[PDB]
């Protein structure tokens, strides 16, 4: 399988066997000798995917990584097919599609036993189950699914694909294992990921939208009912069935090649607003967008030189960028991103988590799927879900930046490049970031404290409010104004605004509001500065962990200690948590804090100044009656009018289909309190307690041969932070879900 | 309220706009392409500037000429 | 006496000496190199040692010792002739490492024994037996 | 646990509605909503967007105890060395910022010690515990008058 | 400075433009203060240049 | 002295700045500069 | 030598860098000629000028944002706030000098001594009180300043 | 702020003294004592 390519594989490097499955710890030479202490077990899980600590061959590591990628893709295919099958044979997708505005999207039926059958609440049309917030029904309606058999077929295809990915992983780790030369083709890999994966993907999805999503949805919104819509392929068998909806189809693909594109203005629109029937983005707009994105990505996938002389050498581009401030510039970065997996992982985790948070922010205010803006639970759930995914990916980006610093950083190849100079003024960077975090904390949280003290003393006129000392976010208001004036001027062909959150019509579907102008005042200014503050503190922790992983004034030989170590003794005043791993540990807490305040802001602002009902007068009555302005300026406001008030749904959820949310609420509280034990103590006390219990077992000859050892310091920290995040996020999950499911 | 295009390419859109953009891109490639005849597939003799050094150079420069020509056509068509 | 050697080729950093070097004390590492090489700076970033003699000033003794371990453990012709001194603001220089021209890892004659207890660990006197004194079990 | 039990049972006894405690103290959600959430309603309204009543100090002190408790968490979870490195960067900053160079510390700034950090985190934890529970106790029992 | 600031208030107090207004003495004070400020700047510039 | 033009508060302070502050400051800088006995 | 960032004072092993912000001609000339660093000055003159400037600008915050800003005593309140903050700053300066120059006195510069730092504190106190009072006096009499600037009394 | 109790002029000046003068004096004395000799 050469085909005059740059492919180079090894025909049989690893034999297939089952014997190593019976030796837990084969990948670690320190664990192969068998357990003697309980720590042996824990480390077996800690280094499972730590391929660098298993072998010093970059080629074998790349092969393990490739096959692990295939395995993870098989797992995600299995999960996606499970979701599709549960929508197929276990959901009310058809009863919902027949009448969305009067039925709740349900899935996952519970077996009636031990009382748990109560969780299958009535969702409409006689269906009993658990209301789902993932928004799968809206996505499937956007895709054009009409029959549950098609969800079943998608599940079958996904399971077939999962088997394919698993076979591919096995085949490329045991049969044809690609060489290290093949992975280092970053120019080719980039060309393909831009053109083949992204370009072709959006191109085919635009085609599917034009042939399946757009016609079916055009009819669906007009009330034609699902069972009366012809099948998606009857539109391909009958061109007149496509020309009746879009007369532009009657001219064929002749205007396309002749650049006569305007003819296609029937199905390739630039409406901008929302669909008045369902409250989602126009599928014509999404298809046009996918077409443009596909062309852009395909054109981008031609920049880099591969096997034909034409193209861009990324090494030459990086080395050609150097100025008076930065020395030799990006020289040596090609060698880093070609010989180091952790540098790539850090960059990609950072950008992917940012993209995920951007996805959350762009989907909450521009509802792309039909009838997703009406459902407040699904909106809030998707928002916070992508928020947390992005936060975790960013913390992991910091972790792997530090890992690269400790393991793959070579000072001999980083002589006066960007990384070298950053290491040479990290003190300035971190001191200024320290100051910026302090200035933000004083000038965001401190403003809330001022308001609390002034209101408590009976001095409302001395507060930072819209009615006293105003903090008007003038710039955001100006940009919103510019957005509301773009269609017709700075956006000539666009029919409406990009989003009504900046302003415009208060689009409402059914009895509820879909999207109205989101006003910004003093409380919004304060919350945005809280956001900046928390983001800065988290980034400070992570960046200091990365830059000081190799050395510091305290520990000039920190690199030799490794990336993951508890400390370097109680000397030098005390050196606990000096490692980069411990910086990731702290950045985890601060990411949790930042994202928690972000999602709380989202929930309260949407429920207060956006979400609500609309009576046949134009007048809007919001969920919690616009209390954001006068209450979100003090901490007591967030305690009373947000936490105390909106947790009434979660606490009184017993005896209904939401009692599980109260159960998980208490469970998250308990897991936070449980984490506190791992976070506040030390290993020595637990080892002494284990010594006493081991004596007690010696009294009756129940002493295990594997000596019980207390959790290591690093493991104690990992367990504590894992339980802390789990408990807090599950608490807010239950709270948000119950609240947004008990507001209509 | 759509941007007006042109249907048949006839004498204006083709030759006068598309082919001239292709020739401009061919000149820009012949001047600025670093590796011109480094492709694994070689071109047939030399002839003129319609195609001279390597099939990949001609293919890439025709693609860039098509980009330029589509842009200039949809521009002069008033958008 | 007078410390000799060329400073390593370095563009500068913010992790070097502070006011302590001139108010309190400073340290110096000297070493001979078989060629112009690149080493890692204990204060962050990379530097270039010259072929021949190299003299480098650092803020703390542990930094010089980290540089010494790196010289002796990370280069093809191992640099082990390095010397570490302590410099005072009066210009005084106190030779430090290796103390007796031989690394402390391996035994060498002429060295006295300090901090050596003739007894065992578990044979320390009970604290109550030495209370209301200025001593601890590991001191008498 | 002592004071929660005592206060919930005694609130029930004083209001004559011992049924609430006797029937809801069996599951922990009963404690979460009928004791903590409920008796807080008065306290958290000592001051609000509408004015101030006699529970303003108690609400403010409730939030004060929350703040002090979390600040204790700060010292308890994060351990010295990180802070010593941060303080080292801040020391670098001060020595190199003009005008402020006219001024120098008499004592070299260093991070709190390990035992000191435990003591300080625990001190904040205990201050917050006592103050927030005292605020809740007083405000609830006084706004209900038992 | 005591002697000079004391006597410099007079000229503008009795002969300045605000002498025939409700702000006569305030006008004199403002004039004398501005003059003493300029004089201080002159003295300081002199010191700066002659003792290098 | 008044002003119906926009931002007529600008001359109010700009005239003393252009007439007093800028001249005094620039003459002081130039006096110091032309009297500096550095090298030559 | 296209690089604009170099070692500080020709020593790459001192914890600093020479940058356009830290060690450029403009920064050297401006910072070096502020009253704190201007060559030849006596500590009391440095203190006087610094205090003048600080007492002057410290009038504003409480004048426009303090509790008496909405009263018939706005300017007086801003004045009082400025004077008290300057008194606390003066006590701080005096105490700093008291503890930092206890033993032998260096010969480098007069500011970095016990006597010199106390003289700088006296200058700061006097200048700060004076500048705060002149700012308050200008604000209280803004109407006569307005008539002076518009030629209303001609 | 007022007080129908007798000597209501006493807290008038006594609250600043306990809150400003006394703390400033004690903190200054203790600061000088902390940083004594050298
Ligand atoms: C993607 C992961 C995933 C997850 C989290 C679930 C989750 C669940 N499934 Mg599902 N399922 C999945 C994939 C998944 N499924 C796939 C890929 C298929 C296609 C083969 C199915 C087909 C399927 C069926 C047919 C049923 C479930 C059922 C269930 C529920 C009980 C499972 C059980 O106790 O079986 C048994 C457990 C052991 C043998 C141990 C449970 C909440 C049951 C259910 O929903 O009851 C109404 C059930 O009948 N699932
Ligand atoms: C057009 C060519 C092409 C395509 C589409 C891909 C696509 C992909 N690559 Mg690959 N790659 C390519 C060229 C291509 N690559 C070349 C030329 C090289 C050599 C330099 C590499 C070397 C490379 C490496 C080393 C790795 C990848 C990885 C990945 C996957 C990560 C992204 C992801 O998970 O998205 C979403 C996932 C999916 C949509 C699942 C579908 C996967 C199927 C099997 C591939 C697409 C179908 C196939 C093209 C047939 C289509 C026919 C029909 C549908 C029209 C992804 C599916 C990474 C990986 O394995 O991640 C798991 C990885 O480690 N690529
Ligand atoms: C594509 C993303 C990606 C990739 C491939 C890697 C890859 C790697 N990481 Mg990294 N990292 C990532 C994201 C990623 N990480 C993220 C998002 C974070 C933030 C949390 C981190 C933070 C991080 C740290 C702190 C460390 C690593 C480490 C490692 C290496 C060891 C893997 C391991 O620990 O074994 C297997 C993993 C485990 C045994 C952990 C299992 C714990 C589970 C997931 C608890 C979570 C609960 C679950 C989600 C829900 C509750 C269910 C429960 C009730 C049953 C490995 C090469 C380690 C290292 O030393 O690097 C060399 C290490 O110390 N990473
Ligand atoms: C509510 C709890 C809490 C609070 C108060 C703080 C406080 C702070 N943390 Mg921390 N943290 C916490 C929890 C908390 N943490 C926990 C649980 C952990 C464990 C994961 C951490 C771990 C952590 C790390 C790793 C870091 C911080 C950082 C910071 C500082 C950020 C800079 C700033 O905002 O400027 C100052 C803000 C304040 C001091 C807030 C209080 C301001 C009040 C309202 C004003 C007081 C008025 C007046 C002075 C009172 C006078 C009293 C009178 C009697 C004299 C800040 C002082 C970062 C840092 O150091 O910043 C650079 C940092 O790196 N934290
Ligand atoms: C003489 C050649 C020419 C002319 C007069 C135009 C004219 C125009 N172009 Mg075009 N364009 C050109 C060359 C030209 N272009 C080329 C060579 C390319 C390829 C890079 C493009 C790619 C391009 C894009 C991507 C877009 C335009 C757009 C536009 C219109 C919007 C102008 C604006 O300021 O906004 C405008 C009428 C915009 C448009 O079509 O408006 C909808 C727009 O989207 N042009
Ligand atoms: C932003 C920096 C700054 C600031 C806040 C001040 C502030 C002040 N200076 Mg100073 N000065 C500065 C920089 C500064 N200076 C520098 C760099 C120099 C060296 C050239 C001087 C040299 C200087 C002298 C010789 C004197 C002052 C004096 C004063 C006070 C009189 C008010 C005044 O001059 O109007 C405000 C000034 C400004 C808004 C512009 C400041 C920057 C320019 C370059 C200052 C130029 C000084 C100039 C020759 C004197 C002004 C003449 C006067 C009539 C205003 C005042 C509080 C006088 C004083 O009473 O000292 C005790 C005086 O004698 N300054
Ligand atoms: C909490 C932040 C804050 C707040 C709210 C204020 C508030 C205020 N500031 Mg301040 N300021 C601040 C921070 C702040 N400041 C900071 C950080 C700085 C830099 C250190 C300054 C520096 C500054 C200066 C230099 C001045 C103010 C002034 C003012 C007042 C102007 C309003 C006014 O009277 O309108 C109307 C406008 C006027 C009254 C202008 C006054 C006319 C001037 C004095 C004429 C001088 C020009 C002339 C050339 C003088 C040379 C004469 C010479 C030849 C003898 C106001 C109350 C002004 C003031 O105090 O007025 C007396 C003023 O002079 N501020
Ligand atoms: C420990 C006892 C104690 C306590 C906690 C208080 C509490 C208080 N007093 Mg009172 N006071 C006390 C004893 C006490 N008093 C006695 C015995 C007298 C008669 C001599 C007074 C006469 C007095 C007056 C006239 C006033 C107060 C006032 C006040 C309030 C503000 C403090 C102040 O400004 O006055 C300062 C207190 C004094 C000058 C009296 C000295 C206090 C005793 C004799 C010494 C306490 C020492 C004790 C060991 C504490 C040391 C600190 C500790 C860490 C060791 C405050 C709530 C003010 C008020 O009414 O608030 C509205 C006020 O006007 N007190
Ligand atoms: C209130 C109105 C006033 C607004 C003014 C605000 C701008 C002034 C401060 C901006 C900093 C300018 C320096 C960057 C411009 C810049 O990058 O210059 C370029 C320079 C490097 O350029 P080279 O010439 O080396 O380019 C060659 C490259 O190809 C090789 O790297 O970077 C530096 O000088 C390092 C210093 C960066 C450290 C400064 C960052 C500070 C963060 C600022 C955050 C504030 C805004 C954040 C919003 C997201
Ligand atoms: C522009 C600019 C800048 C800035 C500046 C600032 C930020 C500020 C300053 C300002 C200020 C801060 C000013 C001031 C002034 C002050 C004064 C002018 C004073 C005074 C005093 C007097 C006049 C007197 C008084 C008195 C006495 C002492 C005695 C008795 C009483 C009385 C009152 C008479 C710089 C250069 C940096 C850079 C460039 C640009
Ligand atoms: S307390 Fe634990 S982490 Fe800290 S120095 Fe001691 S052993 Fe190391
Ligand atoms: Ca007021
Ligand atoms: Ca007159
Ligand atoms: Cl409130």
């Amino acid at each position: 399988r050469e085909a005059k390519a740059k492919v180079s594989v090894d025909n049989n490097p690893v034999p297939t066997s089952f014997e190593k499955w019976g030796k837990p710890g084969h990948f670690d030479r320190t664990l192969a000798r068998g357990p003697k202490t309980t720590t042996w077990i824990w480390n077996l899980h800690a280094n499972a995917h730590d391929f660098d600590s298993q072998t010093s061959d970059l080629e074998d590591v790349s092969r393990k990584i490739f096959s692990a990628h295939f395995g993870h893709l098989a797992v995600v295919f299995v999960w996606l097919s499970g979701m599709y099958f549960h929508g197929a044979k276990f959901s009310n997708y058809e009863g919902w599609l027949a009448d969305p505005t009067h039925i709740k999207p349900s899935a996952q039926v519970v077996w009636p036993i031990v009382g748990q059958g109560i969780l299958n609440g009535d969702v409409g049309g006689g269906f009993h189950g658990i209301q789902i917030t993932s928004g799968l029904f809206y996505l499937w309606r956007a895709s054009g699914f009409t029959d549950s058999y098609q969800l079943y077929c998608t599940a079958i295809g996904g399971l077939v694909m999962a088997a394919l990915m698993l076979f591919a992983g096995w085949f490329h780790y045991h049969v044809k294992a690609p060489k290290l030369e093949w992975f280092q083709n970053v120019e080719s890999m980039m060309n393909h990921h831009l053109a083949g994966l992204l370009g072709l993907g959006s191109l085919g999805w635009a085609g599917h939208q034009i042939h399946v999503s757009m016609p079916i949805n055009k009819l669906l919104d007009a009330g034609v009912a699902p069972k009366d819509i012809p099948l998606p392929h009857e539109f391909i068998l009958e061109p007149s069935k496509m020309a009746e909806l879009y007369p532009s189809f009657a001219q064929g693909l002749t205007p396309f090649f002749t650049l006569n594109w305007g003819v296609y203005s029937d199905f390739l629109t630039f409406k901008g607003g929302l669909n008045p029937v369902t409250g989602g983005l126009w599928l014509s707009d999404t298809a046009h967008h996918h077409l443009a994105i596909a062309v852009l990505f395909i054109i981008a996938g031609h920049m880099y030189r591969t096997n034909w002389g034409i193209g861009h050498s990324m090494k030459e581009i990086l080395e050609a960028h150097k100025g008076p401030f930065t020395g030799e510039g990006h020289k040596g970065l090609y060698e880093i991103l070609t010989t180091s997996w952790h540098a790539q992982l850090a960059i990609n985790l950072a950008l992917l988590g940012s993209l995920t948070i951007i996805v959350a922010q762009h989907m909450y205010a521009m509802p792309p799927y039909p009838y997703q803006a009406i459902d407040y639970a699904t909106q809030l759930s998707l928002f916070t879900h992508h928020m947390w995914i992005g936060g975790f990916l960013i913390v992991g980006a910091g972790a792997h930046g530090a890992i690269f610093m400790v393991r793959d950083y070579d000072p001999a190849k980083n002589v006066n490049n960007l990384l070298d100079r950053m290491l040479r003024h990290r003190d300035a960077i971190i001191s200024h970031l320290n100051w910026v975090c302090i200035f933000l904390g004083f000038h965001s949280f401190g403003l809330y404290i001022h308001n609390d003290t002034m209101r408590a003393l009976g001095r409302p006129q001395d507060m930072f409010s819209d009615t006293a000392i105003q903090l008007q976010p003038i710039f955001a208001q100006w940009v919103q104004h510019l957005h509301t004036l773009a269609p017709g001027a700075t956006a000539p062909n666009a029919l409406a605004t990009a989003s009504y959150a900046f302003g415009g019509e208060t689009i409402a579907v059914a009895g509820k509001v879909a999207m109205m102008p989101i006003t910004l005042g003093t409380a919004d200014f304060m919350v945005h500065h809280i956001h900046a503050f928390t983001i800065h503190v988290t980034a400070l922790i992570l960046l200091k962990g990365v830059l000081y992983a190799r050395s510091s004034r305290l520990v000039p030989d920190k690199a030799n200690l490794g990336f993951r170590f508890p400390c370097d003794g109680p000397g030098r005043g005390g050196t606990c948590q000096v490692s980069g791993w411990d910086h990731v540990f702290l950045g985890l807490f601060w990411m949790y804090n930042s994202l928690s305040i972000v999602i709380f802001h989202f929930s309260w602002k949407m429920q207060s100044d956006v979400w609500g009902t609309v009576s046949p007068d134009g007048s809007v009555t919001h969920v919690t009656l616009g209390n954001f302005a006068q209450s979100a300026i003090t901490i007591n406001g967030w305690l009373r009018d947000f936490l105390w008030a909106q947790a009434a749904n979660v606490i009184n959820s017993y005896g209904s289909a939401l009692s599980a949310y109260g159960i998980m609420f208490l469970a998250g509280h308990f897991v936070f309190a449980f984490s506190l034990m791992f976070l506040f103590s030390g290993r020595g006390y637990w080892q002494e307690l284990i010594e006493s219990i081991v004596w007690a077992h010696n009294k009756l000859n129940v002493a295990p041969a594997i000596q019980p050892r207390a959790l290591s310091i690093i493991q104690g920290r990992a367990v504590g932070v894992a339980h802390y995040l789990l408990g807090g996020i599950v608490t807010t999950w239950a709270f948000f879900l119950a609240r947004s499911l008990s507001i209509g | 309220a759509q941007a007006s295009p042109t249907t048949a390419g006839w004498s204006l859109s083709v030759g006068i706009i598309m082919c001239l953009c292709n020739v401009f891109a061919f000149v820009i490639g012949y001047f600025a392409i670093q590796k011109t005849g480094k492709g694994k597939d070689l071109a047939l003799p030399q002839l003129a500037s319609k195609k001279t050094f390597g099939l990949p150079e001609l293919l890439a420069t025709m693609s860039f000429g098509h980009i330029l020509g589509a842009g200039m056509v949809l521009g002069l068509a008033s958008s | 006496t007078e410390l000799s050697g060329q400073p390593p080729k370095f563009g500068g950093s913010t992790g070097g000496l502070l006011s302590k070097a001139n108010r309190e004390e400073k340290y110096a590492i000297t070493w001979t190199s078989a060629s112009e090489q690149v080493f890692e700076m204990p204060t962050g970033g990379a530097a270039i040692m010259n072929e021949g003699e190299n003299l480098l000033y650092l803020a703390r003794k542990e930094q010089c010792l980290a540089l010494g371990t790196q010289l002796r453990t990370k280069f093809k012709p191992k640099i082990q002739d390095y010397k570490i001194y302590r410099v005072y603001p009066s210009g005084e220089v106190q030779y430090l490492h290796p103390a007796d021209g031989v690394f402390p890892e391996k035994v060498n004659e002429g060295r006295e024994a300090q901090g050596t207890k003739t007894r065992r660990i578990g044979q320390n006197p009970e604290p109550v037996t030495i209370k209301f004194s200025g001593k601890a079990p590991y001191e008498v | 646990w002592l004071t929660f039990y005592w206060h919930w049972k005694h609130l029930g006894v004083w209001s004559g509605n011992v049924a609430q405690f006797n029937e809801n103290s069996t599951y922990l959600m009963g404690w979460f909503r009928d004791y903590l959430w409920a008796n807080s309603a008065q306290l958290i309204n000592g001051y609000n967007p509408y004015g101030v009543n006699n529970l303003s100090v108690w609400a403010w002190m409730f939030l004060f105890g929350h703040l002090v408790w979390a600040t204790g968490f700060m010292f308890l979870i994060s351990w010295r060395g990180y802070w010593q490195e941060l303080i080292e960067t801040i020391v670098w900053a001060h020595e190199r910022t003009p005008l402020a160079n006219l001024v120098r510390w008499k004592d070299k700034p260093v991070a709190l010690s390990i035992v000191q950090a435990r003591l300080v985190g625990l001190a904040h934890f205990t201050v917050g515990y006592v103050l927030t529970y005292a605020a809740f106790l007083i405000a609830s029992t006084a706004g209900k008058f038992g | 400075g005591m002697a000079h600031g004391y006597f410099l208030i007079g000229p503008w107090t009795l002969l300045g433009p605000l002498r025939d207004s409700e702000y006569q003495y305030i006008g004199g004070l403002i004039g004398a203060l501005a003059l003493i400020l300029v004089a201080t700047a002159a003295l300081s510039s002199y010191g700066l240049v002659t003792f290098q | 002295m008044d002003g119906s033009y926009a931002a007529s508060y600008l001359p109010w302070i700009l005239i003393p700045m252009v007439g007093w502050l800028f001249p005094a400051v620039t003459m002081g800088l130039l006096f110091i500069h032309i009297e500096s006995e550095g090298e030559g | 030598s296209n690089q604009v960032v170099q070692a500080y004072n020709g020593d790459p092993f001192v914890g600093h860098l020479s940058t356009p912000i830290s060690d450029s001609a403009f920064t050297r000339t401006f910072i070096g000629n502020l009253p704190a660093y201007r060559k030849g000055l006596s500590p009391i003159l440095r203190g006087l000028e610094v205090g003048m400037a600080h007492g002057y600008f410290l009038i504003g915050p409480w004048t426009l944002l303090g509790p008496l800003r909405d009263s018939e005593y706005q300017y007086i309140g801003g004045l009082i706030g400025a004077l008290a903050l300057i008194l606390v700053a003066t006590a701080a300066l005096s105490s700093y000098g008291l503890v930092t120059f206890q033993g032998e006195q260096g010969s480098g510069d007069t500011l970095q001594t016990a006597d010199g730092w106390s003289q700088f504190a006296a200058g700061f106190f006097v200048g700060g009180m004076g500048g705060a009072f002149v700012a308050y006096f200008l604000l209280e009499n803004l109407s006569v300043v307005d008539g002076i600037f518009r030629g209303l009394f001609n």
